[PDB]
């Protein structure tokens, strides 16, 4: 969906779109999608653009441009969501968390997890590293 | 450089003697395979029409072994300029025993250098044909077993008639 | 399931070179080249090093002469760790 982004990327993206829009229609050419992304720091090579117009005629409207930035931002955020999700598990932050620490903080997180689900969770996997916890979460 | 290479007085006799020895070994290799006599080449009848000596052929029968025997000597003269005779000379064509004298410390490096130079000329000939690709050091064992047979016979042909051209833990 | 291809020697060798030839391309994105590098990493395992010597032949001409190269060095490190447990 598009609720993954806050207000403040969307108000910035309409700021970039209405700056280089042609006549206020909400239209840009297949050149201007390149210059509107390099105006904000993001510098993709032309294969990254090449698939998105194939994924959406020559008229790139503002809901089409908003959906392409949402997929361009969510893939790196879905790859990096899980390390900061791992940070409250260990006290130091290198990735090493105790097994005795993990049965009161993971049964109390608010998804109605009982004592039985985290007991199945850790014995289908001392201290375990960080990259194994992605290996055991995504499965 | 092979086309812009000069040929000596012994190179003109070496080009025809290497073509005669290559025809004599090929006729000796085909005589055991029951190759009959024919006017034109056929794969079904195993016909060979060039079963004769090189001194009885004409200009229309020697063009397939003129440039192929002269470019190998011209690349050998360009790598080491030693083209002279310093020793004596050495259809049912019986080839002589070319495995009499073994390869010494100089001939074993001369055979591999001529094999790498012929592979470098053939790779450049494949690159010029592709525009209009394997090295000899990193070639496979199955390809190097057959490609060294052309270098061993050419060094055995050059060793006769006095034309002997003569130029992993420890390293770690 | 590719363990034991002593039936055919030229099909698995011709496939393993064309995937590596497809691993470097200008019109490819990062998401597809990560699949091909993961596909080449999986197929360099579960097979005997007799057929991998021809691709260890081709890479050592082009990748170690200069520091596409990350996936090639990781496949070479995985093949060397496999052989530890002509080509020399």
């Amino acid at each position: 969906m598009a609720d993954q982004l806050t207000e403040e990327q969307i108000a910035e993206f309409k700021e970039a779109f209405s700056l280089f829009d042609k006549d206020g229609d909400g239209t840009i050419t297949t050149k201007a999608l390149g210059t509107v992304m390099r105006s904000l720091g993001q510098n993709p090579t032309e294969a990254e653009l090449q698939d998105m117009i194939n994924e959406v005629n020559g008229t790139i409207d503002f809901p089409a441009f908003l959906t392409m930035m949402a997929r361009k931002m969510k893939d790196t955020d879905s790859e990096e969501e899980i390390r900061e999700a791992f940070r409250v598990f260990d006290k130091d932050g290198n990735g090493y968390i105790s097994a005795a620490a993990l049965r009161h903080v993971m049964t109390n997180l608010g998804e109605k997890l009982t004592d039985e689900e985290v007991d199945e969770m850790i014995r289908e996997a001392g201290q375990v590293n960080y990259e194994a916890f992605v290996q055991m979460m995504t499965a | 450089e092979t086309l812009n290479v000069i040929i000596p007085e012994k190179l003109d006799s070496f080009i025809n003697k290497f073509a005669e020895y290559t025809h004599e070994k090929w006729a000796f290799d085909k005589i055991q395979n029951n190759w009959s006599y024919g006017e034109n080449v056929d794969e079904e009848l195993k016909t060979h029409p060039m079963l004769r000596p090189y001194k009885t052929f004409s200009e229309k029968d020697k063009e397939i072994y003129r440039w192929p025997i002269k470019e190998s000597l011209k690349a050998m003269i360009a790598w080491e300029w030693t083209i002279e005779k310093a020793r004596e000379g050495e259809y049912n064509p019986q080839p002589p025993d070319l495995s009499g004298v073994t390869l010494s410390r100089e001939l074993q490096a001369m055979a591999e250098q001529l094999a790498e130079n012929y592979h470098n000329t053939w790779g450049r000939k494949k690159k010029q044909e592709l525009e209009a690709l394997v090295p000899y050091d990193t070639l496979t064992a199955k390809e190097k077993a057959r490609d060294r047979e052309k270098a061993q016979e050419l060094l055995k042909f050059l060793q006769m008639n006095g034309y002997a051209v003569t130029r992993x833990x420890x390293x770690x | 399931l590719f363990a034991g291809t002593e039936h055919r020697a030229i099909m698995v060798d011709s496939m393993l070179h064309t995937v590596y030839r497809l691993s470097r391309g200008r019109s490819l994105t990062k998401a597809q080249r990560d699949v091909i590098e993961d596909c080449l990493m999986a197929l360099c395992r579960y097979i005997r090093p007799s057929m991998l010597q021809h691709l260890l032949r081709r890479l050592v001409f082009d990748v170690p002469i200069l520091n596409x190269x990350x996936x090639x060095x990781x496949x070479x490190x995985x093949x060397x760790x496999x052989x530890x447990x002509x080509x020399x």
